[PDB]
DNA sequence: GGCTTTCGTCAACCCTTTGCTTATCTTCCCT
DNA sequence: AGCAATTTAAATAGGGAAGATAAGCAAAGGGTTGACGAAAGCC
RNA sequence: CUUAAAGAGUCAACCCUUUGCUUAUCUUCCCUAUUUAAAUGUUAGCAGCCGCAUAGGCUG
């Protein structure tokens, strides 16, 4: 027995489009799983999965180059060079209207759940982008599978993410089978021995290289199983769909 | 089909003694068919009550005297003692046929309101009907899924007062037979 | 000529008044060709001796169409007076004679 | 067939179908006026009665004739009909078993080769390839067949009886009709209380099982009423094809039940086939 | 003893110019 | 002061012409977006 | 606590000029719109004269 809260038409601008070194565009499912665990921390409603779809999404720039951001002189000790233009590190920006659907388990009324999600989203930040606007979130429940599809079709219109898996690698199949690659998680390289320059000193830290899976965009109504669009934190330091690989 | 299912249901009801049952059937014409079977085999209108609550204008032509068919709505019957506690001595013709029927061959929607209603006192008459009478639901597979859910709710409510549920469906799915048994068991 | 008109036969109605086409008249001017092969009746002066009604062209496939006599005259082949008059009649009829 | 405009499409194709066979076409759906509908019922019950040879006098059996009845699921519920053969548009497996029960219902002679020809697809495949069996079937948005081909989801040659419905299979419900049926039946009529379920406890106190679980949940359904030959709303009587109609009963009183979706346009009531989209 | 400023150090390309998908709809039935 | 009738049929066919061309110029810019290493005053 | 955290792309403008799409066309034959019938619904609410009446009565 499943419960969901849907925030439709989440207009967000200033999204850090740099998903990884080789992916620029839509934020991956690690971003929205991070947003889900962020509310698990601030609001206390513990979130299993998030199904996110893109209503609108434009990467700022041309069709072959992204619009770089005019950097500001914010480091310490480079005064005197501040009159000249700051050097640009690559961070593409994008705008996106999203539709989010969080699997939550809740025991109180739907009004306080909607208010808690609204108070989170008013202080949230989708992929480094300020949430410009969002409709009032609404609670829908998936008692059975037809009710699961009711929740699924309540995200209309949006293009959700379905996992199609890695056959050999990322570049090969992106040309061959023409699917989109995105960060489904990370791979740990080395333990980090210096916790002085970090957010926490006690949380263990690892250098990571983003693993990618290959995904497709399908409209949420054309997705047969809603579990193939709900991304959640898998126990391989990755994220994964509940329904597995989309067929 | 064709083996006399409703006659076998009446036989099973009469094996335990005298009959008090509500034959709830889908369609008006299937209730008419079961009423005609009940009339021509052995049951008069002092025990049977065919209830179709729409007053359809489908009349039999050709010969009124040479018909020997077209089971009608009279119910000479016997008024039960429960009519004195209903509003304004139950009602006129229809609710007297509902409550006081020993055998109530009816369309099913006069029985599924026993489980409860939105607005008004329309629950009480099928509730008090199904309290003291058995329930016989024939070909429950032709109903909808929510219709079968509220029919098994009616089965649970009928079993709540010790009455006997006869389900008569050849193409039963284990799921259906199981959930109807679990409703009867609760 | 009509197609989708919900009316079987129209008539040329110049401002309502019944009239006949100028091409009908001009075809009847040039119905002077009595100089083809099976010359029994005058036919309309055409580059092929063609009539829509009879479904045949009286000067096709037998080297007396206007184009072969025009090529011939141009080159030097002396055109017989009747052939010459036919070529001149097609010239005053008009038409594209190139290809 | 499945729905009403499907029935009039099959009828209008068969009426315009040039063949040496003497096809005599009836329409047997539910959208009909009080008089007309009742007349169809009594006639059909007295011509398809095959326990005796009394029907030889209700039809012209002298001349070799194909008496064809194009019907919606109103024939597979509560009808004591006996056809020589049936052609079924697939919507659900219990429809297959019930329309098998309308063939050789009264006789005991076994068929030799084949007495039922199941269509390859429902007609909603050409209108909605995503979902086609939801009309008069247990396919839905939560329970979608992976393939809609009935070679994939049904046996090519099969003895149709109640056995496939009696057995009960939950596995492989996305590529077989019977397991799709059983799946839905255990996933809606489950041993839980939910809110629209069957063990309902705690909610009987509330109005929830009577609002979200509505008995005879249908569409809006307004009723266009024929009063003495004159229709009420946007009806516009029309003329049928008069090619192969065997029996056509006329109607003057009564009412037709039109969904509010089809109220927008004219239902175009006709004496032969009741409601359609034209 | 770092520490913060400014000047000197070290380089060198082969590019290509839209789809990705493509929207949440009625049979029974009786009141 | 509303009443305005019903069915029946709406044409078969033959044609939709090819031959010519479809300019040549000249433009289409760069201006900022550099981090380590190394002298070298300076707390 | 989401490759989290952060960032002003600004500016500027002369698309010019030129032009022959002409040429000739048979739409055409054919033919039954036929037959009915109450306009009823009181179908009119008037003309003088008795009077202060545009109150009320009388006359045919």
């Amino acid at each position: 027995m499943r419960k969901f809260i849907i925030v439709k038409n989440v207009k967000v601008d200033g999204i850090n489009a740099k998903s990884s070194d080789i992916t620029v565009g839509m934020p991956p499912a690690t971003t929205f799983c991070g947003l889900g665990e962020t509310m698990s921390i601030k609001t206390g409603i513990v979130v299993k999965a998030v199904s996110y779809g893109s209503v609108k999404f434009e990467v700022r720039g041309s069709r072959f180059n992204t619009s770089v951001t005019k950097f500001a002189w914010q480091d310490r000790g480079n005064g005197g060079k501040a009159n000249n233009n700051s050097p640009i590190q690559p961070k593409p920006l994008a705008d996106g209207v999203f539709t989010l659907c969080f699997e939550v388990e809740w025991e109180d009324c739907a009004e306080v759940l909607v208010d808690k999600v609204t108070n989170f989203i008013n202080t949230a930040r989708i992929a480094g982008g300020t949430i410009a606007s969002f409709n009032k979130p609404f609670v829908k429940v998936a008692k059975d599978a037809e009710e699961l599809a009711s929740v699924k079709n309540a995200m209309m219109p949006c293009y959700v993410v379905v996992d199609c898996g890695v056959e050999v690698n990322i570049f090969e199949d992106a040309v061959n089978r023409k699917l989109q690659p995105m960060v489904n998680g990370y791979k740990k390289l080395e333990k980090i021995v210096d916790n002085k320059h970090m957010r926490d000193k006690f949380t263990p830290a690892y250098l990571a290289t983003p693993t990618y899976t290959m995904i497709g965009y399908k409209m949420v109504s054309n997705v047969d199983n809603f579990d193939q669009a709900l991304w959640q934190y898998g126990e391989n330091t990755k994220v994964k769909t509940i329904g597995g690989i989309y067929n | 089909t064709g083996k006399g299912k409703t006659l076998a249901n009446l036989k099973l009801l009469q094996h335990f003694g005298n009959v008090r049952c509500s034959f709830g059937l889908g369609m008006v014409s299937l209730t008419k068919q079961t009423a005609k079977q009940f009339l021509d085999m052995g049951v008069d209108y002092n025990s049977a009550a065919m209830v179709t609550g729409f007053s359809k204008s489908r009349f039999n032509l050709g010969s009124e005297s040479l018909d020997q068919d077209e089971v009608s709505v009279e119910y000479w019957g016997q008024t039960s003692s429960l009519s004195k506690v209903f509003p304004n001595n139950n009602a006129g013709f229809k609710n007297k046929k509902l409550l006081s029927a020993p055998i109530l061959v009816t369309t099913t929607d006069h029985l599924v309101k026993a489980s409860g209603v939105k607005k008004g006192n329309k629950q009480m008459l099928p509730y008090v009907r199904c309290m003291h009478s058995d329930l016989v639901l024939d070909e429950i597979d032709d109903y909808g899924i929510e219709d079968m859910v509220v029919l098994a709710r009616l089965v649970y409510l009928t079993a709540c007062y010790g009455n006997k549920v006869i389900i008569s469906s050849a193409t039963i799915t284990p799921a259906i037979s199981n959930i109807f048994y679990e409703a009867y068991s609760s | 000529f009509v197609e989708n008109s919900k009316l079987s036969k129209q008539l040329f109605d110049l401002n309502g008044q019944a009239a006949m086409h100028d091409q009908k008249i001009g075809n009847a001017i040039r119905t002077i060709d009595t100089w083809y092969e099976d010359a029994t009746t005058p036919i309309a002066v055409e580059p092929y001796g063609s009539v829509v009604r009879n479904g045949v062209a009286y000067r096709a496939g037998n080297k007396t169409d206007l184009f072969t006599l025009m090529d011939g005259a141009v080159n030097g082949k002396s055109l017989t007076e009747e052939d010459q008059m036919f070529v001149t009649a097609n010239l005053i009829r008009g038409g594209v004679f190139g290809g | 067939t499945t729905t009403i405009k499907d029935c009039v499409a099959v009828t209008q194709e068969l009426q315009n179908w040039e063949t040496d066979l003497s096809i005599k076409i009836l329409c047997y759906h539910s959208r009909f006026v009080g008089d007309t509908k009742a007349q169809m019922e009594e006639y059909l019950s007295k011509v398809l009665n095959r326990k005796g040879d009394e029907y030889k006098k209700f039809v012209d059996t002298t001349t070799p004739t194909a008496y064809i009845v194009v019907a919606t699921p109103v024939v597979e519920v509560g009808r004591d009909f006996d056809f020589d053969w049936a052609i079924i548009e697939p919507s659900s497996e219990r429809s297959i078993v019930q329309c098998a029960g309308r063939v050789l219902r009264h006789r005991s002679s076994t068929p030799t080769t084949h007495n039922i020809h199941i269509l390859k697809y429902p007609f909603k495949f050409y209108r909605n390839s995503n979902i086609c069996y939801d009309v008069a079937g247990y396919e839905s948005k939560g329970y979608k067949l992976k393939s809609k081909n009935m070679l994939d989801i049904y046996k090519k040659e099969s003895i149709v009886n109640s056995v496939n419905r009696l057995q009960g299979d939950a596995a492989f419900y996305t590529k077989s009709l019977t397991a799709l049926e059983h799946k839905v039946l255990l996933d809606k009529l489950t041993t839980d209380i939910a809110d629209t379920n069957v063990f309902v406890g705690g909610w009987q106190l509330t109005a929830n099982p009577h609002e979200y679980c509505k008995w005879r949940r249908g569409t809006k359904n307004e009723d266009l009423v024929l009063t003495d030959g004159k229709w009420s709303g946007n009806v516009t009587t029309t003329k049928p094809i008069q090619s192969k109609i065997w029996r056509k009963w006329q109607g003057e009183n009564g009412s037709i039940t039109v969904p509010e979706y089809l109220l927008d346009k004219t239902i175009c009531y006709n004496d032969f086939y009741g409601g359609y989209e034209n």
